[PDB]
This record gives C-alpha cells, structure tokens and sequence, in this order.
C-alpha cells in the first residue's frame, strides 16, 4: 500500500482534487488507500471510490471493444501477424486485473462491514458490476462461474434493496437498471432484462408523489436511462 | 447509441 | 528499456492499434521502443512519435493547470492544508518526467541523425515544444534557461524552414503557430507573437496557388489556427 | 477559447 503513510482525510481530498483534475488512476489510487485504512465509507465517499474505477475500468472496456473489433476483422482477410491479439491480452489482463483489484476491495472488508442498507447494496451493486466486466471478456471454463457470481452479488443486492428501500431510491434504480443490462447482454436473458425494467420504472413512477424536487430529479434521471434501454430493446 | 448503465463515464 | 525485446515494426503496428484505442500512454510507450531501436523514423512514425506524447502530456497539463489554479484560489480563503500543493508537485513532476523523456529522446540520437529539412526541423520544433511545456511550470532560477533553450530550438528550426520549404509546409506552418504561441504567453512578446503569425499567414497565403487540393486543405486548415490566434490577440 | 498550438490533443 503506497498510500499507507497519507492521512486518510487527505486521500479523500486529494481524490476530489484529482475528479476535478480528470485524474481518475490517481482518485481510485488515492480512494483504494482510503478504504485501506481500515473504516467504514460514508456515502460520498462511497461515491468517490465507485466514480474513480468506473472511469478507470471504462477507459479499458473501450479500449477493449475496439481491438477485440479489430481481432475480428482480422481473423475474417490479410494476415498481419500476432500484434492485435497480443495487445488486446494486454489490455484485458489490465482491465482484469483493475477488476480483480475492486473485488479485493469489496472482499476485504468492505461488504463484511456493511449493516446499512444503503451501504451493502451499494456494494453488492459494485460486485455485480465488477464480475460483470469480467464476463465481457471471459471465454475459458471460469466464463459460467463468473456470471454467476456476478447473478448472485446482483440478486442478493434486488433482495435488500426490495425490503429497505423505496421503488425511487437512485442506488435501487440504478441496480436495476444495470442488473437488467447483465441479463440483456451477458446472461441471454432479454425478456428478463426487459420485464425487470419496465416493472423498475413503473413502480418508481407510482412513488414519485412521495418525493422533494430534487429526489424527483435523482430518480427521473435514472427512469429516463430504463426507459431508454427499453426504447433500444423493444 | 450504446445502452445505458450507471455511472456513466465523465 | 521494456521494449527491447520486441520487434521495431511490431512496436509501430501497436502504436498505431493504440492511437486507435485512444491508449496514448501505450501509444508513447511504443513510440519510445521504436526509437530506441536506434533507426532513423519516417515521416509517418515521427507523427506517431509526436501526436503520442502531445497526448500525454496535454492530460497532464490540464490537470496542472486545473490544480495550480484551486491552489492560488486557496492562497487568496480558507486555509485547507498541504493536499492542493502536494498534489499539483506530483502531476508536475509527472509533467516534467515526460518532457525529459522526450527530450532525451530528441538528444540521443534523433536530432544528430535527422539531415533533411523535414526530419530535422521537426525534431526541433518538438524540442522547443517539449522546453516550453517545463517553462509554463518552471519558477525557480532555471526558468530563464529553459526558456532559452526553447527559444533556440524554434529559432534554429525557423532559420531552416525558411531556406529548405516553402511557406505554406504544414511543419513550417505548425512550426510558426506554436513558435508564435510561445511569444505570446511565455516570453511576454506578444507584438512579436502577433507579427510571427501575421507574417506566416500572408506568406503561406501568397504560394496557395502552387498547391494540389489536399495539400491546399492541410495548408488552409494551419492558416485558420493562426487567423484565430491573431483574432484572439487583436 | 483557448488559443491553438499543433498538434491539438485527441
Ligand atoms: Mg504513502
Ligand atoms: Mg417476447
Ligand atoms: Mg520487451
Ligand atoms: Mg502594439
């Protein structure tokens, strides 16, 4: 741990200064020594530590996508030797290895510690998504066992988050909009993937009565994103 | 246009 | 050296899968292997060689610039301790590492080998470029001499364009902008900034005519840079 | 607008 002599005030504020700065490997850097520390996250800086590896991880995914791309129209077609397939490995194993790195996180002891609704769902959302990320490249024995670890972190999060929060809660919308994706384009389930967002969407709007004029725009926001994947879908 | 899922990068 | 083991034009081949990929760390990273192979670079690989590291080290100057100006706001103000300085120290070393690899580069051995005109004042262009990104950062008594060695490496390669390409040669072009720029906003001369760029474009406008249409349209689109900055100035 | 310097980031 590199960041094991920062004070861990000064790894959240410096993970703040490096949003700002766009410096997303240095705010995951800086939030993985913050939760290194041993305490519990509050919820912004949960926040931070989910914001910083999905911009890390995202960079990858795209990078990824592209010459995986390339690999294909390759193996389709002129022979140009093993250059594609060797740096698309590279980058994956990096990607794998960020992933593998979260996890770790989550495992050690984040989830273990969490008693809060908000904070274990939040989590378990994350363990999904991670295990997610490695199911878009996996293509060995350990392919099924991933998915499903991420089929299970997803669904024991839909379970307490359908017991503690309300339909309009942004961490229950946004779980459901992302477990609907995995059963779209990971699982082969796309009528699952569609059922699960419609009824997310129509049960938040039923609870927007409930809500202030900013929770009314935290959870439109995430209803218009389910009501776009179903436009795509459908 | 790419589905979505969240959070969405910067 | 961790590109020593793989093939020059395997290490090309990635730079450009890594352009593609927008991975411009692995794009310089390869670039850096393919000149430390020891061969003079082609046209096109110099322009992989500068659009790499123009990358790099154009995310961090964005981030040093966006820290340099929380840490004056917060020396103008609630004192929130040493992060903001520490932090905006580490990209700038980070910076200031980049600009010597290059430069290092450049010195061994790509200027001494570079004998035509659009080699060797490429090179030097990118020397003075890569002088006067460590002098926006620079404060202490090296500031005059890096400077200096900016200003001598545009001079040199302006005295060469000037005899060896005609006016309107993108290099030359790109070479006058960015000498301009440095007038401008480095070495307080903004009257000399303004005639450089004035200069260069009536000349480049004058030898339009000698040109093909895709060459008319690389000219023209560096001639409305500089059309800009002068509206920008004046 | 920031005055333009070549070549211009991504
Ligand atoms: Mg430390
Ligand atoms: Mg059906
Ligand atoms: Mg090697
Ligand atoms: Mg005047």
């Amino acid at each position: 741990g590199a960041m094991g002599s920062m004070e861990r005030a000064s790894l959240i504020q410096k993970a703040k200064l490096a949003e700002q700065a766009e410096r997303y490997e240095d705010m995951a850097a800086f939030m993985k020594g913050a939760v290194e520390k041993g305490e519990e996250l509050s919820c912004e800086e949960r926040n931070l530590l989910s914001v910083a590896y999905k911009n890390v991880v995202g960079g990858q995914r795209a990078a990824w996508r592209v010459l995986s791309s390339i690999e294909q129209k390759s193996n389709e077609s002129e022979e140009k030797g093993p250059e594609v397939r060797e740096y698309r490995e590279k980058v994956e194993t990096e990607l794998q290895g960020v992933c593998d790195t979260v996890l770790g996180l989550l495992d050690s002891h984040l989830i273990k510690e969490a008693g809060d609704a908000e904070s274990r769902v939040f989590y378990l959302k994350m363990k999904g998504d991670y295990y997610r990320y490695l199911a878009e490249v996996a293509t060995g024995d350990d392919k099924k066992r991933i998915i499903d670890s991420a089929r299970s972190a997803y669904q024991e999060a839909m379970d307490i988050s359908k017991k503690e929060m309300p339909p309009t809660n942004p961490i229950r919308l946004g779980l459901a909009l992302n477990f609907s994706v995995f059963h779209y384009e990971i699982a082969n389930s796309p009528e699952e993937a569609i059922s699960l967002a419609k009824t997310t969407f129509d049960e938040a709007m039923a609870d927007l009565h409930t809500l202030s004029e900013d929770s009314y725009k935290d959870s439109t926001l995430i209803m218009q994103l389910l009501r776009d994947n179903l436009t795509l879908w459908t | 246009p790419r589905r979505n899922t969240l959070p969405a990068m910067d």
